RNA sequence: CCUGAAAAUGGAUGGCGCUCAAGCGUGUUACCUAUACUCUACCGUCAGGGUUGAUAUGAUGCCCUGACGAGUAGGCAGGCG
RNA sequence: AUAUGUAAGAAGUCCUUGUUACUUAAUUGAACGUGGACAUUUGAAUGAAGAGCUUUUAGUGGGCCAUUUUUGGUAAGCAG
RNA sequence: AUACUGCCAGCUGGGACUGAGGACUGCGACGUAAGUCAAGGAUGCUGGCAUAAUGGUUAUAUGCCGCCCGUCUUGAAACAC
């Protein structure tokens, strides 16, 4: 019959690493993680107790409950229709921070920085973000850079 | 009560532009630009023509 | 063609002209249409859409509403304003002098309100008083107590009442309500 | 209330000086436009001198055009289809030249023709096929109050300064370009002049980027 | 459409590392600039790590013909793919332009061995007006001195869809 | 008589008919499922605090 | 292009017929026409608004503006008998 | 490659605690706060056709066909 | 000083379809001062005919198109009922 256990289709997401294996570095075990912060989903194959589900493997959330070794995460999962809450009790091995939240929260406090430069002069800082944009006209020297002619190449075997 | 489009119906196009009478008066349409003789270089025509 | 991006000939989806065929009613209404539109007080426009409301949407407002509705601070001297019935309550002993204007007044409610000195009017009476609404406080009736919405979104673990007609030991309180029949909810 | 001649003369007087500033600005757009394409070429003649080429800037606005139905459009590209408000066949728009609308353009490219508009297509689109977006509703524009109305927070005040912030974008492109309504183009008076569209212009075909050969094609079409 | 001789300079895109790149140039037959620019980065894709993305046209040019109105012999050499494989082929015809030769060239190609533009590359279009560079016997035959011959059968086209005496095709 | 088996063919068109919103996010999520400690705790910070504030603004 | 290349009623590049084609590869145009696109009129639907004005015009009356219109099973509405 | 999670802020950010019975060696923190400093840029783009929400109920619960990926099968207008 | 490209709020022609909509308003243009105008939708002039002439209906002919409805069904004109 039809096989789907808990961890069924797993061989190669838990599986540790190509030279990664054996004791978790202990910074995993210094890292804080407080309620409201957004946190990565990576579960560690070592580590069996507080393993995420694999759905949840490469999912993001919100920290709302902080236990002895484990942090409850809410995520957002797609149940036909619409998205239900999802609470996981995850140990700290099976989760790490998000890096583009600390980015953003530096842009954050440069933002407000450069809002106060500005503020003492008054030069439009505009600190919203833009694409990047088509290029602007440019002149190309050709001193030094003489150009140089291309074809198309005959056809050959090379075996 | 009905679209007048500009570019016909000249009095339309008067109205929503006062620049159209300068613009027709003038022929700023048909412009004439001064000459100065600026010649490429040598090599710019050496490579165009270059086999 | 055209890729519509949201359905076609869709009605509002609020009341307008409101169910009821009361005449009266309908005097009110093309009264507070005029008023919604020549007067830009936005009291009057929430007056003119409370008026479409159902029964069920117009809950009633006991006389103990609006007398802790006057005890807000600085609402002592406000038009007491209702769309709907004002009923009395006999769980209070104490009215104050206030105004109230409403659709409906039960026999104790508007009793009560004369015999504390103050008056039992109309809304056609309160637009010629307030055609801007001034000095007013809508009193709105609790609409999610009634008898009926106690048994909506009810399933597993939501703990919204069964619709059920006796109640009582082995009516519906076994297998699926306890663990020492099965499971609970 | 006599009121035959003392409001009329007051309203009239502000409609004169609407005017004369619309007419101030609209030479002042004229010595700007002629000066950047001047200005363009005179570089390209220097950097000919010197011995150099001078590479164009990339162009800034692009107008896009739809011209597939309806009908069998898979779910991401019929998505970007209508947050570029192109919801017909023949109907176009103008997008801000980015990196966010440039990979837009990208995805819808199997049924879209696109290209570099020029001031005159711009001007035409604009003067002929005109409708601004209010109140929900697609009014013709054929007064300059209609724009003035609408986008005079920014200081768009006539037709001209409505085709200025497209055709140099500007600042307030977002919210002039989104207060037009999606331009409705005819069928090409001339044709396609080619005998299938669902290719790239590059194979033959109609869609994808032409560069500048989109202004015969929009000036066919409007 | 009419074959052009575009000349296309372009370059990768400058890196701070690398500012002033190397600047190649191509002499391509195309329509028109849209697809003049598409072959060029078709090819210059095929010769050096490089894509549309990462590098940029510096210069886009038209190389007009030195005297359209003097007939040569040109020296052309193609590869292309066939259902099979890959050939390279020199062939040669009269013309006036470098460009009507390769219009004339891609008409050949399709016609004696269906390859499609799509399917040819110009190796190199070389002029000439020299005999005894010219190898191919069918174009060697308008060489000869005193060169002149007859166009016998001259059919003549008719406007009208009758004709009231049986046509003469005498010259 | 053998039938088809199973699909998600047409599950995705109707999952997006009226479909796939994010629930819909609040101030002050429910402390249920958070640590009692905490949350006995909290009860009595939350307490001082309204007591506080009412003996400022008495 | 030809050989390889054999199936049963008579027979189908759709048919006629076509041979510097009306075949095949390719290029360039011109031209034809969908219930599609543009514009205009009229019907309906929906939406957004105006209107307490004179010794004529019930305010679910009168009026302005824009968009939209395929439909089985099915739902609702306004009507006909 | 394609597909996919999250973020791009007014429920956000910058003070010796203001509260606690939690926590800390400890006013140490944690959580939640009072007062202070921030509307045309409210912290990418494009769009938004009004958001959000509730109740109730019909029909349906035999499917089939392109392209692409793909399993069984010599294959099938086959089965999945 | 030119078969190319681009632009002109450049000019001069030849055809077609449409004429929606107020008992009184807007935006504009044109002469230096009775005001006119192609400027928020057709008017002017001139004929013929007040009748089956136009038109409605119906029959036929002609051009092109049109499988038998209901049902079950993935699929019906079905050699399915």
């Amino acid at each position: 019959g039809k096989s789907h256990g808990y961890r069924s289709r797993t061989r190669y997401m838990f599986q540790r690493d190509f030279r990664k294996h054996g004791a978790v570095h202990l910074s995993t075990y210094l890292k804080v993680y407080k309620v409201g912060d957004i946190v990565d989903i990576k579960a560690n194959g070592s580590i069996q107790k507080g393993m995420p589900h694999k759905f949840y493997q490469g999912k993001t959330g919100v920290v709302y409950n902080v236990t002895k070794s484990s942090v409850g995460v809410i995520i957002n999962k797609m149940v036909g229709n619409r998205y239900l809450e999802k609470r996981l009790n995850l140990r700290v091995e099976h989760i790490k921070h998000s890096k583009c939240r600390q980015e953003f929260l530096e842009r954050v406090k440069a933002n407000a920085a450069k809002r106060a430069e500005a503020k003492a002069q008054g030069v439009a800082v505009q600190l919203k973000r833009q694409p990047a944009q088509p290029r602007e006209s440019r002149i190309v020297s050709t001193e030094g850079n003489v150009p140089q002619t291309l074809a198309p190449v005959p056809y050959e075997t090379f075996i | 009560v009905l679209k007048k489009n500009p570019l016909k119906n000249k009095q339309v196009l008067l109205r929503l532009n006062p620049y159209a009478k300068v613009f027709a008066a003038e022929k700023l349409g048909s412009k004439k630009a001064e000459k100065t003789g600026t010649k490429p270089a040598a090599v710019f025509t050496e490579t165009l023509k270059h086999d | 063609g055209i890729d519509h991006t949201s359905k076609q000939h869709k009605r509002s989806g609020h009341r307008t002209a409101p169910k009821s065929d009361n005449v009266y009613l309908k005097l009110l209404v093309k009264l507070y249409t005029f008023l919604a539109r020549r007067t830009d007080a936005p009291f009057n426009k929430v007056v003119l859409k409370a008026l479409f409301l159902s029964k069920i949407n117009r809950p009633p407002v006991s006389v103990s509403r609006i007398a802790r509705a006057l005890k807000q601070e600085g609402a002592a001297n406000k038009t007491v304003v209702v769309v709907g019935t004002v009923t009395d309550d006999a769980r209070i002993f104490e009215f104050p002098k206030t105004t109230v204007a409403a659709l409906r007044f039960t026999a104790g409610a508007r009793a009560k309100i004369v015999k504390a000195g103050g008056e039992c009017i109309t809304l056609d009476q309160l637009a010629v008083r307030a055609p801007k609404g001034q000095n007013t406080l809508i009193l709105r009736g609790p609409r999610n107590s009634r008898e009926a919405v106690r048994h909506f979104g009810m399933g597993p673990h939501k703990g919204k009442a069964p619709r059920i007609l006796s109640t009582g030991r082995k009516f519906e309180r076994a297998r699926g309500r306890r663990r020492s029949k099965g499971f609970k909810v | 209330a006599e009121q035959v001649a003392a409001e009329r003369a007051a309203r009239k007087a502000a409609n004169k000086e609407k005017r004369a500033i619309i007419l101030e600005r609209n030479a002042a757009y004229q010595k700007e436009y002629e000066t950047a394409e001047r200005n363009i070429i005179q570089a390209k003649r220097d950097a000919k001198a010197a011995g150099s080429y001078y590479v164009e800037a990339q162009h800034k606005l692009v107008f896009v055009v739809r011209i597939k139905g309806i009908n069998k459009i898979p779910p991401k590209p019929r998505k970007v289809l209508q947050l570029l408000r192109l919801t017909r066949i023949n109907s176009g728009t103008f997008v801000k030249v980015t990196k966010a609308t440039l990979e837009l353009l990208k995805l819808i490219e199997p049924y879209v023709a696109y290209g570099y508009p020029s001031y005159s297509t711009i001007r035409q689109l604009v003067y002929k096929r005109g409708f601004g977006k209010i109140n929900k509703q697609r009014v013709p524009l054929s007064d300059n109050a209609i724009i003035e109305a609408n986008l005079g927070k920014y200081g768009i005040l006539s037709i001209d300064d409505l085709i200025h912030e497209i055709i140099t974008v500007g600042p307030h492109f977002k919210q002039a370009n989104n207060f037009l309504w999606p331009f409705k183009l005819s069928n090409p008076s001339g044709g396609w002049g080619v005998p299938r569209k669902f290719k790239h212009f590059i194979q033959g075909g109609s869609f994808g980027n032409r560069e500048e050969f989109i202004n015969k094609l929009v000036k066919s079409m409007n | 459409a009419h074959f052009k001789e575009y000349q296309v300079i372009g370059r990768r895109l400058p890196t701070e590392s690398v500012p002033e790149p190397k600047l190649f140039r191509m002499r391509i037959f195309a329509s028109n600039e849209v697809i003049a620019k598409s072959r060029y980065w078709y090819f210059l894709q095929k010769l050096h790590k490089v894509k549309k993305a990462s590098g940029e046209i510096v210069s886009i040019n038209q190389i007009n013909e030195a005297h359209p109105t003097k007939v040569k012999n040109f020296g052309v050499w193609v590869r292309y793919d066939s259902r099979s494989g890959t050939h390279n082929m020199y062939k040669e015809i009269r013309d006036v332009s470098r460009v009507a030769a390769v219009e004339t060239l891609y008409q050949d190609m399709a016609a004696r061995h269906r390859a499609r533009f799509r399917s040819i590359h110009i190796l190199k279009v070389a002029e000439i007006e020299k005999t005894a560079d010219v190898k191919r016997q069918y174009v060697k035959q308008f060489l000869t001195k005193d060169l002149k011959f007859p166009l016998p059968h001259r059919v003549q086209k008719s406007t009208k869809t009758f004709s009231y005496k049986r046509p003469s095709t005498f010259y | 008589a053998k039938s088809k088996n199973h699909t998600a063919h047409n599950q995705t068109r109707k999952a997006h008919r009226n479909g796939i919103k994010k629930p819909k996010t609040y101030k002050y999520p429910s402390l249920k499922g958070v640590d009692p400690k905490f949350r006995r705790n909290h009860k009595h910070a939350l307490h001082g605090t309204a007591k506080a504030l009412a003996a400022a603004k008495k």
